[PDB]
This record gives structure tokens, C-alpha cells and sequence, in this order.
């Protein structure tokens, strides 16, 4: 039936002498010492002691009931029927006892005389076994053997990766069972002591079948009520909602069980999860589970653990720590289960974390890990909380560590995003050091990282908040090698930014980086536009409150916007608005620089070179201006050591710039071709001279392996010094892909014309004419009709003579001065004459014979002019030969067109 | 003398581009780790909610066995613990409860 | 020879290109094995 009914009201204690002492079994005596004295001097029956230990029982009242069985045991020593009977309640006692103690006791404990749950459970075990001694195999020490052992498991540690726990599982169950057994299973506690066992092991859907069980044999028993088991199996098993069900029809039978409340606001929580963030649903679901379930649940029992920790957590979201403490540290004390220290710990740390007193956050958050197994198993917050934590303290190599740690566990979103900004960061921070270290590999862990969070606002499932400082992080990092991804970014930071045609003031730095990677693009306008709105929203800071360096950025953007107009090709405003930049601010350089190119253009003979030397002078250690002007002395080169010279005095200001080394392999290489060979010793001497050029090239490609220049300067030494074509063409190709200059392409013409690949020298000539700057450049047009010519001699091609003196008299046209020009278009006519001639009739025409024969008129005269002119390009009596057999084919020509004429009869 | 023939210099150039001085980039002010937000408790809420709830009040799981008070189990007799012969008839709130697990759908 | 005004207005500026970057090209490339036969040459 139930409890206690067993006992009561008052009984007469049989004295040795009579009637004497009656005892009230409701209002006992305040101590039972003296009642214990007379129970030994007595002699006193064993019913007495029973009666009057489980009646302090009744009122809570435990120590004493076991004080009173301790010394009954004692008294009974001789007699072991009885005393097997108290033995084994003294063992249930101490389980009791077991049940309220704390896991350990304060710090001035002290440890001995410590009053903790292993004491009551080492204390259980040995009567326990007393009384086994006596009668092993008495069903409810079948009972108490299960019991202790599930006790004394819920205490063994959690763990890392517990064998010890599954074991002693197995005990306990085998126990149950055996008490099970005895009965004849009609012992409902001794199942519902198994179901415990089973769900342990994690055999829910067995453990579920036993609660059930109980429930269906004997429903009326409710203390302890199974169908909480009930619950608990069907929410693990993933049934959340049974369990609800089970739970209110716990509290229906019961509604001050203090352990159904707190599943019930277990079960209102995790809703209160699936419902979103502060919502009507949400608030309902959080306010009902927490006040209602848990507040209730606290009312009943102020120690009880899991409530303690889920109302400390309460609190904490109310932002009211003293509260806290005080719950979570109770829960801590108090607890058989390591999940419950664990969240106590994690509520403390984030407690002291709020608060700022890191070193116990920190060892907090590592007790909250540890308690549930520490590493490799654990507490993701409490890792995550640690990891912060180690972040601050500017300890960022140990947050590394345990990030790491984490995102090879999972990969989770919150270490994942922490890390690459920590690695970023890194990086960022590099940049600007005195000694750049290499961080290529921090750079793209980081990179991979951000990608990766990007990737977890992609997917649908997770709720997919973004986050503008990793958009931005991520713009950097893509911007020095894949700018495009770095624009893509910007422009969703953009977005981002105007949701919170088109006319667009957001911040300027933005608008203006946005406005950078159009123009690296050929988005010149649209950059342009960017570089404007940035402008304006400056403008529009100016006016408000927040100071920002506007006058830092007013100098610059509007730089970048007269650059921007200077590509896109209105240059005069460009000029303009560099000008008033200047105005307001003269000593900005790169303006002037700028300009001074743009002089260096527009007036090539005059102002340019007064304006860069006026900037050189002026202005004279400015790396960009310094290339400029070695940029300007290479023009005068071409025009003809000033370059030289003055590229190696820029040598002493920067060991590395590779633009001067380039620069010095370009002269050296230019001069040391005209260099007298000779022979021998003279021949040598140049060949040095190209070793020289390449000592520069190889240097400065080396510190920048994709420099262009340099390689292409190498192949050039590769086909003037060895003759190398084949190579210094693999070279060539991959540099044309990333060059595009004229004279890229006039060095592979150059290269495909020695290789007899004519057609493919033609389109890389024809492709240099093509392009801006002198389309009728006169030595490329000569290049290109020889090239025709020799393609004509190879194929017997009459076309491709006829082209190779079309463009020998495009290049006359040009130059019609120029005396070997006109020996050109004169020997190509010679030429036509001759193939002409030695065809056959079969594959000539009459026609072709004609214009043959007018083209060959032409040459006599123009010859027989050169022979008559001063510096001829040959000697004038080798000329006169030339125009001397331009008489006798003359008359082959004269026959053989009436021949041919003839044959088209 | 007959070793004439057309006449173009040939010469390879290697001729540099001027300093193009692009636009420049300007630094865009972000949230570092040292502005507080990614090393706040804050940060990690969701992530401390959205992790399982614990439901294990107990070693005994809320239902704690004790035979102390259990009228005469210390003496010979498990009346108290022991259900009856005759089964009771179900009743209407516990029949939700005692269904099979198979009956209960998918988890 | 930066003034002190000059010298802070170019630290918020972040280069995207220079003397040496242009000689990249349009799209870089690595030839460093145009290195390794430039070593022969000398």
C-alpha cells in the first residue's frame, strides 16, 4: 500500500518493570540518544527499534533512524534473524542519505569526515554485505545491489572517446533481474530498476517496454511514478510529443512531482527552440516553460540539480548573475550526472564571461568540458567559450590550437568563422610589418574557411544570417591575386548595405574600392561613377556628425576619379579635376606624375620634358616618379649613358625594382646587338655584354616569376647570342597571352620568320600593324612583304608576291624618301617577272603577264634612279647589273606573253 | 652583287609600359576580433541553445527507489512492490502511454 | 621626404598595382623556368 501507513499513532515500550515508557510516533522525542539508552538497557525487542527508526523516518527525520538501527544491530549481535532485517534498512538508508549528500563538500571540508555521496556508498556497501553475510539472496538486497550500483556508475566520469560504467551496468541489471526472478516478476520496483538499467545502455525501445509494463500491470504505483520513464524513453527515440503526454499525465496523477515539472519545461524549451528567435509563439512557449514548469519544480525542491541548472539559465538570459551562482553552483554540488555539472560549469563561464574575469570564465569553461569527458568528446560551447576567451588575453596561438581541434571534430559554423578572421587577420597584419613572413598558407586557410561560412548561408536548413565583416575580410583576401571574387563581394556588401535608376551614397571606402576593381576591369564609366558617388557621400559625411579623415579621402578618391577619366578618355577633365586636387592640395605626387605623363604624350617635344624634369627635380626619390622619368629616357633611346646611368642611381635607392632591372636588360641588350663582332676576341666581348643583360633579367624575374618583360627579355638574349628560336618561342607565346604590345608580336614574326612558318608570321605582323599606335609602322611593313615574299618562293605563289609587293608599296607610301624602300618594291617587281617567266602556260594567264610586265617598267626606272642617287643601300654598278638583266627580261617577258596570248587563242 | 634581295632591318624591342599609377584601394573600416562582438558570450547563445537538452535529472532518472516505509519489506513480505494478480482495466490517459513503440510512427 | 599630413593620407591608400605589378601584364604567369634558362646563359 503506501508508504509510512505501516506505522502508528503512539506504542507502550515494554519495561523491565511495566507500562512505563509510551512513545508518540508523530511527536517524537527531539533526540532518540536517551530512548536508544533504554532500548540497550531493556534488552529491548527488535519491533520497538524498527517501529520508532522508520516512524523518525516518516518526518525526515534520517540520521537518527539510523543512529537507532546502528545500535540495535549492535545489541542483537548474537541473533541474526531481525538483525538481517535492520542490516538490510540501514543499507536503504544510507542509499537515502546517498541521495541528498553532495558530490563534494567545501574546500574546508574537511576530506576525511566527508560527508559526500561516496561516503554514504562506500557506508552502503558494508552493511550491505553484513547483510548479505547473513542472508544473501533476501530480495531486497537484490534490490539494494542494483541500486548502489547505479549510484556509484552515475558517478564514474565521463569518459573520453566507460567500459567500467557498461560494466557495472550489466551488474545492476543482472541484479534486477534476480530480484526480479525471486518474485516471480511481480516486483515493480525491481523492473523499473532494470528499465533504469537498460536505458543506461541505451536500450531504449526495451526499457520503454518496461516502464510500459509497470504501468500496465500495477498503474497505481506513482512513487516513483514509471510513467516518467515513459517520458524519458519516448523523447529519446525522438518522440518529444509522447513524452509531453506522458509527462502532464504524471503531473494529472501528481501535479507537485517535482521531477515531471521540470521534464514539462524541458519539453516547452526545446519548442520554444523550433520557433523563432522573440516571436508571440516563442515568448508563450519560454515564459510557460520556464515560470510555470520550473518555478513550480523549484518551489517543491531548492536543491534538486536539473532544475537549479535550467533555472540559473533562465536567469542568465535575464541578465541577473546573482541568481546564477548561486543555482548553478547547487546544481554542481549536487548532481550523480555529469551533462548537469557540465552545464552548470558552462552557465558559470559564461557568467564571468559577461562580467569580465577571464581566468575563472576560462577554467570554468574547461571544468564544463572535462566534466563531460573534456577533448574528444565534451562541450562544444564550453570549447567555443574557451577558445574566445583565449583570443583575448591576445593568446591567439592557443585559440588556434583548440579551433582546429573543433573544426576537425565538425565542422561547425561558429569556430569556423572565428578562425579564418583570426587567420585573416594574420595576414593583414603581415602586410604592414617591417619583415613581410610568408602567410600564403594562413591566407588561403582563411579564404577556404570564409568560403566554407559562406557556404552555411547558402544552405536552406540553417537560418542563414550574414555578416558584413566577413564579406569585407573576404574582399581583401581575393584582392591581390582573384580581384573578381573580392568585386563580387563588395558588391553584395553593397546590397547588404542599401537595403538597410540608382543612387547610391553608402560608405565611400566601398564605393570607391568597388569603383578600383571596375577599373582594373574595362568598367571605366561605371568605375567612374562609383569614384563620383563616392565623392558625394563623403560630401554628405562632411555635413553630419561622424568625423571621419574626409579630407584624407577627399585627396584621394578624387585621384582615383581624374585616373578613372584618364582611362576612360576624357582626359581634359581628368587634367582638370587632378589640377584641383592639386589646387587645394599641390604636394600630392602621384597627381602631378600623372600628369606630367599625360604631358609627356600630348607634348612630346616641348612641355612634357620640361614638366617631367621639373617633376624629377622637384620631387626627385619617388619610386613611380623615378620610373617614369627612366621611362622617358628609354623614349630618347629610341630616338637616337643617361638611362643607364640613372637606372642604377634608382639602384641604389631599392636593390629590387624590378621595373630598372627590366629596364637594364632592355639597354644592355639594345646595345650589345650594334656591338662590333669582329671576330674573336671582339666577338667575345659582347657576348659578355649579354650575359649582363640577363644578370638583370633573371634577378628581377626571380623576385616576380611573372614578369613578363624580363622572360621576354631572356628570349631575345636566348635568340641573339644562341640561337635558340625554339625555346626562346615557348617564351614568346606565353608572354603574348599577357602582353598585347606591338612589339610582342613583331618579335614573333620576327622568330616564325626564321622558322619558315610564314603564315603564322604573317597574322602575328599583320595582328602588331593592326594595333593603335602606327598602324603603317614602315619597318613592320617591310618585315611583313619579305615575309610575304619568301612565302611566295616556298610555294610558288604568285598571291603571295603579289602581297609582299603590295606591301612594299604600302611602305613607300609611307616613306617615299627612303631609297632601299623603292629598291624593295622594284626587286619584289623583278621577282614577279622571273616566276612569272619560268612557269608554263598551263598554269599562267595572260593578264598576269601583262600587269608582270608594266610592274617590271616601273622597277627599270626606279633602279636606274638609285644608281643615280648618292648612298645607295648597294653599290650603285651592282644596281646598274640589276637593271641591265631588267633588260633582256624585258624581252623574255615580250615573248613569252605572245606566246601565251597565243595559246588562249 | 647577286645577294641582294629585300631589304628590313630586324630588330627585337622589349620597351616597358609608363608607371600606370591605377586607383587605390582604401581601407574599409570592419569589426576585428578586437571590437568585442565575435569573442562575446552573445555570439554563442544560439549555438549553447540549439545544443540537445539534457533530460537525466538523476542516477535513478527522477525515479528514485527506496523500500524504506514500504510497510512490511524489512520483514518477510513484497505486498507493498508487488503488483496484483488481476491486471486493472487501462485506463483512458494511460492508454496513450502504453502504446507499442511500433505504433508510434517515425521519429 | 613625406610631411607628416602626407604621410598619414597615404597610409589609409592601399597600392593595387606599381612599376613592378605592370611587368606582370594583363595576366600573370609564372616564368621561372625562364629562369632556369637564363642560368645556362651565364
Amino acid at each position: 500500500s503506501k508508504r509510512f501507513s505501516d506505522i502508528p499513532q503512539t506504542i507502550d515500550i515494554p519495561m523491565q518493570d511495566d507500562v512505563e515508557v509510551e512513545i508518540d510516533l508523530q511527536v517524537l522525542p527531539d533526540d532518540p540518544t536517551e530512548l536508544c539508552s533504554v532500548f540497550e538497557n531493556e534488552q529491548s525487542p527488535r519491533i520497538y527499534w524498527m517501529t520508532v527508526a522508520l516512524a523518525y523516518a516518516k518526518q525526515n527525520k534520517i540520521d537518527f533512524a539510523i543512529e537507532m538501527l546502528l545500535r540495535g544491530a549492535n545489541v542483537l549481535q548474537g541473533n541474526q534473524r531481525e538483525k538481517l532485517g535492520i542490516i538490510t534498512c540501514i543499507c536503504w538508508l544510507y542509499l537515502w542519505k546517498s541521495r541528498e549528500a553532495p558530490r563534494v563538500a567545501p574546500d574546508g571540508v574537511p576530506a576525511s569526515e566527508a560527508k559526500t555521496k561516496e561516503y554514504y556508498l562506500q557506508l552502503a556497501t558494508q552493511s550491505l554485505n553484513d547483510a548479505s553475510r547473513i542472508n544473501p539472496a533476501f530480495p531486497p538486497l537484490f534490490l539494494a545491489r542494483g541500486v548502489l550500483i547505479l549510484l556509484k556508475a552515475s558517478l564514474q566520469p565521463s569518459s573520453k572517446a566507460d567500459s567500467n560504467k557498461a560494466e557495472q551496468l550489466r551488474n545492476a541489471l543482472k541484479s534486477f533481474e534476480e530480484a526480479i526472478r525471486v518474485s516471480q516478476g511481480r516486483n515493480m520496483l525491481a523492473v523499473m530498476g532494470k528499465a533504469r538499467a537498460l536505458f543506461s545502455l541505451g536500450r531504449y525501445p526495451e526499457s520503454l517496454a518496461a516502464y510500459q509494463d509497470v504501468v500496465a500491470k500495477m498503474p497505481d504505483m506513482v512513487d516513483p511514478d514509471p510513467r516518467i520513464g515513459i517520458g524519458c524513453c519516448f523523447w529519446q527515440l525522438g518522440f518529444k510529443d509522447d513524452a509531453k503526454i506522458a509527462w502532464e499525465r504524471c503531473l494529472e496523477i501528481n501535479p507537485d512531482s517535482k521531477h515531471a515539472n521540470i521534464l514539462l519545461g524541458l519539453y516547452y524549451l526545446d519548442a520554444s527552440g523550433h520557433v523563432p528567435t522573440n516571436s508571440p509563439e516563442f515568448i508563450r512557449l519560454y515564459k510557460k516553460a520556464m515560470t510555470e514548469y520550473t518555478q513550480k519544480s523549484f518551489k517543491l525542491d531548492k536543491n534538486l540539480p536539473l532544475t537549479c541548472a535550467t533555472f540559473a539559465g533562465y536567469f542568465l538570459s535575464r541578465k541577473q548573475f546573482g541568481n546564477v551562482d548561486a543555482l548553478a553552483h547547487k546544481a554542481i554540488q549536487y548532481t550523480d550526472v555529469n551533462a548537469i555539472a557540465s552545464d552548470g560549469w558552462y552557465l558559470l563561464a559564461r557568467k564571468e564571461h559577461y562580467d569580465g574575469n577571464l581566468e575563472r570564465a576560462s577554467d570554468y569553461y574547461r571544468r564544463a568540458d572535462d566534466a563531460r569527458g573534456g577533448a574528444e568528446r565534451g562541450y562544444l560551447p564550453a570549447k567555443f567559450g574557451a577558445a574566445q576567451l583565449s583570443v583575448l588575453k591576445n593568446d591567439l596561438g592557443e585559440a588556434k590550437l583548440r579551433l582546429e581541434k573543433m573544426i576537425q571534430h565538425s565542422k561547425n559554423y561558429e569556430a569556423m568563422i572565428l578562425l579564418g578572421t583570426l587567420y585573416a587577420e594574420e595576414v593583414f597584419a603581415n602586410q604592414s610589418a617591417a619583415v613581410k613572413e610568408d602567410k600564403s598558407a594562413e591566407a588561403k586557410k582563411a579564404i577556404s574557411l570564409l568560403e566554407g561560412v559562406r557556404s552555411a548561408w547558402k544552405d536552406p536548413k540553417r537560418n542563414l544570417s550574414p555578416d558584413a565583416a566577413v564579406l569585407l575580410n573576404l574582399a581583401r583576401l581575393y584582392e591581390s591575386e582573384s580581384p573578381d571574387k573580392a568585386l563580387q563581394c563588395l558588391q553584395q556588401v553593397e546590397q547588404l548595405e542599401i537595403d538597410q535608376a540608382i543612387r547610391k551614397l553608402l560608405p565611400p571606402q566601398l564605393l570607391n574600392n568597388i569603383g578600383c576593381f571596375y577599373s582594373q576591369e574595362g568598367k571605366h564609366r561605371l568605375a567612374t561613377e562609383f569614384f563620383q558617388a563616392a565623392l558625394d557621400s563623403c560630401a554628405r559625411i562632411s555635413q553630419t556628425e561622424n568625423d571621419l579623415d574626409i579630407d584624407a579621402l577627399l585627396t584621394t578618391i578624387p585621384f582615383n576619379l581624374g585616373r578613372s577619366y584618364e582611362y576612360e578618355g576624357d582626359i581634359d577633365k581628368a587634367i582638370e579635376t587632378y589640377e584641383q586636387l592639386l589646387s587645394r592640395h599641390s604636394d600630392y605626387t602621384d597627381a602631378r606624375t600623372r600628369l606630367a605623363y599625360i604631358k609627356l604624350r600630348r607634348n612630346p617635344n616641348k612641355e612634357g620634358p620640361d614638366a617631367v624634369a621639373k617633376l624629377y627635380q622637384e620631387n626627385p626619390s619617388d619610386l613611380e616618379v623615378r620610373g617614369l622619368y627612366g621611362w622617358f629616357l628609354s623614349k630618347v633611346n629610341s630616338k637616337k649613358p643617361e638611362q643607364r646611368h640613372y637606372k642604377h642611381t634608382l639602384q641604389s635607392y631599392d636593390k629590387h625594382d624590378r621595373y630598372a632591372l627590366v629596364g637594364m636588360g632592355n639597354l644592355h641588350l639594345m646595345a650589345a646587338r650594334e656591338m662590333r663582332r669582329e671576330t674573336e676576341q671582339d666577338r667575345q666581348k659582347r657576348s659578355a655584354a649579354y650575359n649582363r643583360a640577363v644578370e638583370f633579367f633573371d634577378k628581377a624575374l626571380q623576385l616576380d616569376p611573372k614578369n613578363a618583360y624580363a622572360a621576354q627579355g631572356i628570349a631575345i638574349a636566348l635568340v641573339e647570342d644562341r640561337k635558340d628560336y625554339k625555346n626562346a618561342l615557348q617564351i614568346f607565346i606565353k608572354v603574348r597571352e599577357t602582353i598585347q604590345d606591338a612589339h610582342v608580336y613583331v618579335n614573333m614574326g620576327h622568330i616564325y620568320a626564321e622558322l619558315r612558318q610564314f603564315s603564322k608570321a604573317i597574322e602575328s605582323y599583320e595582328i602588331a600593324l593592326s594595333k593603335e599606335g602606327k598602324a603603317n609602322d614602315a619597318g613592320i611593313i617591310s618585315c611583313l612583304g619579305r615575309t610575304w615574299l619568301n612565302k611566295g618562293r616556298a610555294e610558288r605563289n604568285l598571291d603571295a608576291y603579289k602581297m609582299a609587293l603590295d606591301q612594299a608599296k604600302k611602305a613607300v607610301a609611307v616613306a617615299p624618301d627612303q631609297l632601299h624602300f623603292k629598291f624593295n618594291v622594284a626587286f619584289v617587281q623583278i621577282q614577279i617577272a622571273l616566276v612569272l617567266h619560268s612557269m608554263r602556260e598551263s598554269e599562267r594567264n595572260s593578264f598576269q603577264l601583262e600587269e608582270a610586265a608594266e610592274g617590271l617598267e616601273e622597277a627599270i626606272k626606279i633602279l636606274d634612279e638609285i644608281a643615280a642617287s648618292p648612298s645607295p643601300p648597294y653599290p650603285r654598278h651592282d644596281i646598274e647589273q640589276r637593271a641591265n638583266m631588267a633588260r633582256n627580261t624585258q624581252r623574255k617577258q615580250l615573248e613569252r606573253a605572245l606566246a601565251s596570248q597565243r595559246e588562249y587563242e | 652583287m647577286i645577294h641582294q634581295d629585300y631589304i628590313a632591318r630586324i630588330r627585337y624591342s622589349n620597351a616597358l609600359p609608363p608607371p600606370p599609377i591605377p586607383p587605390k584601394l582604401l581601407d574599409i573600416p570592419n569589426t576585428g576580433l578586437a571590437s568585442g562582438q565575435y569573442t562575446a558570450p552573445g555570439f554563442a547563445s544560439r549555438l549553447a541553445r540549439e545544443q540537445p537538452l539534457n533530460i537525466e535529472a538523476d542516477a535513478e532518472l527522477g525515479m528514485p527507489l527506496d523500500l524504506v516505509g514500504m510497510p512490511g519489506v524489512f520483514d518477510g513480505d513484497e505486498s507493498s512492490i508487488q503488483a496484483p494478480a488481476q491486471p486493472p482495466p487501462v485506463h483512458p490517459h494511460d492508454r496513450p502511454l502504453l502504446r507499442p513503440l511500433s505504433t508510434l510512427g517515425k521519429p | 621626404t613625406l610631411d607628416p599630413r602626407l604621410a598619414q593620407i597615404y597610409s589609409g591608400e592601399r597600392r593595387m598595382g606599381d612599376r613592378n605589378t605592370a611587368l606582370r601584364g594583363i595576366k600573370p604567369t609564372d616564368f621561372s623556368h625562364v629562369r632556369k634558362l637564363a642560368a645556362p646563359f651565364v
